[PDB]
């Protein structure tokens, strides 16, 4: 799918989130474990609570591999590789909750981007988590 | 929902900009999901975001649906009767898939919290997703 | 919401199916085809292969049992009756399985009716059998909604 | 992204259903217009009655397309991507139509492979049908 404009757009929305990315990807979390709480069985040994440290921490890992994602858009199966396999093989995730995560996290940009969050701009970024979802299920 | 659910959803929602969110949520519907135009072929010009959200058909269409479930004074706190009139339309005559009114409600998600921002806090979303997936389920009735 | 013709192409083919062993293949299958499903049944022991799956014997007696006396009548028409409040509660509230494997293992069941009724399994048997999996997926969703 | 597993079943299960990928393809489609009749309007200028020359000759083209991604099953973006521009910007067939008639292409061959569709076989077949879907859809 993914065009150069669309590379513009997710690049633009990266920018404007800057060093937030950690603190955006907690929010995601913590939006995805209210809105959808049977994502929450995956998390047993975290405390879910608002303002959790385990919550906040694994906020900045899915950030960084969403990153990692963004600056390697041209070969994310590569970039996402163990990932995929972490997702699949130990954790057994239902490839549903993927769709469930994504809108989370597109709901905190649009929360957080007044200017950044167009029509287009959320087009592309759709398209982005979507492709992310691909690589994690691919195994 | 819950009193604390419909409270973080009346409270929101009596500041809606209900014309402007009709419009809003359609064209980003058409814009994100483009496989949906096929449903609006008679709106002309979609053929772009900007063409699309500027469409004047796509806009009033939003008003009229959206200014239908209120801002103030009841909508968005019924239960299960206009529904099975909208099912009907959308399953019998449209054959519109459901997957989409989840998508729709995901949309609207979007626009709200574009427009509130930090305000539209995460046990707020929670609360309006459940009326989208409510709202999804009524309209898939004639699948089920 | 089911048709007469569509009762009786449901009702006539289940009355061949052997309850006690279509119940073990349909969840082996989800569990070898959807393998996230493993997740909620990690207390049946080995699930590492295919023939481990469709071999163990916690799978077929659970099979078995779900899918037994869930015949004369079957689904809905029971004399009346046939609701899924409990078990919309057990699969929601308890375990908290994503309501899209309820489509999915009915996808499975219609599989494993195709290849053992093979022919028989005409396109409009086949089209009320759908309307059987939809209708029980949604009624196990009750909670979700 | 299949395995040499994945492959070889996927193989083994193609020359089984050899020279009836045609005659399978149009049952597929029978199936799923019946099953899912929402994807009926999709065809408004097919008649979709049973014996329909419309559908057996759309069966053999959908055939054909599968038959060309078992064949280039490690480069399939590169086969099919004429289709996934036609099915999304021409045709803009809504993606959970994929996995409708993937369950339909399924549920056949079950019909028609008694052998052959075991428990590793169905996997390995519902996984080559998400890969051909995966692509099908990538032009959204
Ligand atoms: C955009 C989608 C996703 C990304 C980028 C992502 C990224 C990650 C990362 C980076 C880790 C930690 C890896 C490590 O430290 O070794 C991880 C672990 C995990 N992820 Fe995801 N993930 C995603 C989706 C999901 C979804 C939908 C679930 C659903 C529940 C999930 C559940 C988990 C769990 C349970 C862990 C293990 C955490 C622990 O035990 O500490 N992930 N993910
Ligand atoms: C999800 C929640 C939805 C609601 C509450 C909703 C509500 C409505 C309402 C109130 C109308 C006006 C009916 C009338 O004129 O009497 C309408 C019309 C329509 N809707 Fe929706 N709709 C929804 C989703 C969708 C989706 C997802 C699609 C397409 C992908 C769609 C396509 C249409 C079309 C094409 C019409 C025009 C019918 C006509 O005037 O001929 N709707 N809808
Ligand atoms: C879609 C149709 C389904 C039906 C009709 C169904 C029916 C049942 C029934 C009758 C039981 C036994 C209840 C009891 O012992 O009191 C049961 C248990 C169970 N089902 Fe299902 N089920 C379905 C789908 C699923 C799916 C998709 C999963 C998981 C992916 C699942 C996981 C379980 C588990 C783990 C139990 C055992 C719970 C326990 O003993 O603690 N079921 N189901
Ligand atoms: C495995 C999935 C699919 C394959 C391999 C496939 C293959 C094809 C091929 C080869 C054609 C071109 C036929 C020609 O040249 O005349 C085509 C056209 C078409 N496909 Fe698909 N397709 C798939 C899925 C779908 C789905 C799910 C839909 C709709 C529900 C769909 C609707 C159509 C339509 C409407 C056409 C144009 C037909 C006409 O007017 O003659 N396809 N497809
Ligand atoms: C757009 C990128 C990736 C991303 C990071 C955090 C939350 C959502 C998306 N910004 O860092
Ligand atoms: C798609 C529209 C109705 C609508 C519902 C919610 C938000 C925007 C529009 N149906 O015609
Ligand atoms: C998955 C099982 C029950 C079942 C339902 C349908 C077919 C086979 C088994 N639930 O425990």
């Amino acid at each position: 799918v993914l065009s150069p404009a669309d590379k513009t757009n997710v690049k633009a929305a990266w920018g404007k989130v800057g060093a937030h990315a950690g603190e955006y990807g907690a929010e995601a979390l913590e939006r995805m474990f209210l809105s959808f709480p049977t994502t929450k069985t995956y998390f047993p040994h975290f405390d879910l609570s608002h303002g959790s440290a385990q919550v906040k921490g694994h906020g900045k890992k899915v950030a960084d591999a969403l990153t990692n994602a963004v600056a390697h858009v041209d070969d994310m199966p590569n970039a996402l590789s163990a990932l995929s396999d972490l997702h699949a093989h130990k954790l057994r995730v239902d490839p549903v909750n993927f769709k469930l995560l994504s809108h989370c996290l597109l709901v905190t940009l649009a929360a957080h981007l007044p200017a950044e969050f167009t029509p287009a701009v959320h087009a592309s970024l759709d398209k982005f988590l979507a492709s992310v979802s691909t690589v994690l299920t691919s195994k | 929902l819950t009193p604390e659910e419909k409270s973080a959803v009346t409270a929101l929602w009596g500041k809606v900009n209900v014309d402007e969110v009709g419009g809003e949520a359609l064209g980003r519907l058409l814009v994100v999901y483009p496989w949906t135009q096929r449903f609006f072929e008679s709106f002309g010009d979609l053929s772009t975001p900007d063409a699309v959200m500027g469409n004047p058909k796509v806009k009033a269409h939003g008003k009229k649906v959206l200014g239908a479930f209120s801002d103030g004074l009841a909508h968005l706190d019924n239960l299960k009767g206009t529904f099975a009139t909208l099912s009907e339309l959308h399953c019998d005559k449209l054959h519109v898939d459901p997957e989409n009114f989840r998508l729709l409600g995901n949309v609207l998600v979007c626009v709200l919290a574009h427009h509130f921002g930090k305000e539209f806090t995460p046990p707020v979303q929670a609360a309006y997703q459940k009326v989208v997936a409510g709202v999804a389920n009524a309209l898939a009735h004639k699948y089920h």
